[PDB]
């Protein structure tokens, strides 16, 4: 698939933000639709992940009663709410998906804290700026 | 139905699992151990209120109905139940549907996790095939 994306931008601390992601080139999946994040000089890192069947959710500590995944899973789209942004928040934003159609039930959050395991398709990145 | 190993192996053979999509037998037996421990009444439910059915834990939120989440799918077009049955035929044909879309048996985590890379000629070993 082709992951675009958009929203975010820059925002003073306590501000929201609010990202959108449409995935192309899929018939059937994606199976899971996420956020990830980069800060600068580090390594990338998982924000949120939900199951587009089911709608199952799962967060990073991180980011837990701040930020809200949501998803409109007819039309391959992801969407993350961002409030109560804090400058730690700042970093480039991707959206992912894990394209398998796993044959049990898989938790989408797996790949959150597996350095994106299962996650074989990824947006540009998103800059989000927290001052 | 609990399968023996031999059982089982000899089972999927004749339903033409053998080499299917490029896995041995094996790799089968192998799947269904980690997957049911070879019950085919196994029957797993998950927080989405989907269920994993049968020897091999096919999800009904994809693979076939139960009718227990209105607007899922059903991408094998059989009723869940069909894959409790003694009789594997449903539980193999859906897994042929699954195994060729693409991913392989990587759908099954299990197998990824306990199968995929070991010597899984072993699961047929003295067995009558």
């Amino acid at each position: 698939v082709q992951l675009q994306a958009s929203g975010g931008g820059s925002v003073q601390a306590g501000g929201s933000l609010r990202l959108s992601c449409a995935a192309s080139g899929y018939t059937i999946g994606p199976y899971c639709m996420g956020w990830f994040r980069q800060a600068p000089g580090k390594e990338r890192e998982g924000v949120a992940a939900i199951n587009s069947g089911g709608g199952s959710t799962y967060y990073a500590d991180s980011v837990k009663g701040r930020f809200t995944i949501s998803q409109d899973n007819a039309k391959n789209t992801v969407y993350l709410l961002m409030n109560s942004l804090e400058p730690e928040d700042t970093a480039i934003y991707y959206c992912a998906a894990d394209s398998t159609i796993y044959a049990s039930y898989y938790e989408c959050g797996h790949g959150l804290s597996t350095g994106g395991y299962g996650y074989d398709s990824w947006g540009q990145g998103t800059q989000v700026t927290v001052s | 139905k609990v399968f023996g190993r031999c059982e089982l192996a000899a089972a999927m053979k004749r339903h033409g699992l053998d080499n299917y999509r490029g896995y041995s037998l094996g790799n089968w037996v192998c799947a269904a151990k980690f997957e049911s421990n070879f019950n085919t009444q196994a029957t797993n439910r998950n927080t989405d209120g989907s269920t994993d059915y049968g020897i091999l834990q096919i999800n009904s939120r994809w693979w076939c109905n139960d009718g227990r989440t209105p607007g899922s799918r059903n991408l094998c077009n059989i009723p869940c139940s069909a894959l409790l049955s003694s009789d594997i035929t449903a539980s193999v044909n859906c897994a042929k549907k699954i195994v060729s879309d693409g991913n392989g048996m990587n759908a099954w985590v299990a197998w990824r996790n306990r199968c995929k890379g070991t010597d899984v000629q072993a699961w047929i070993r003295g067995c009558r095939l």
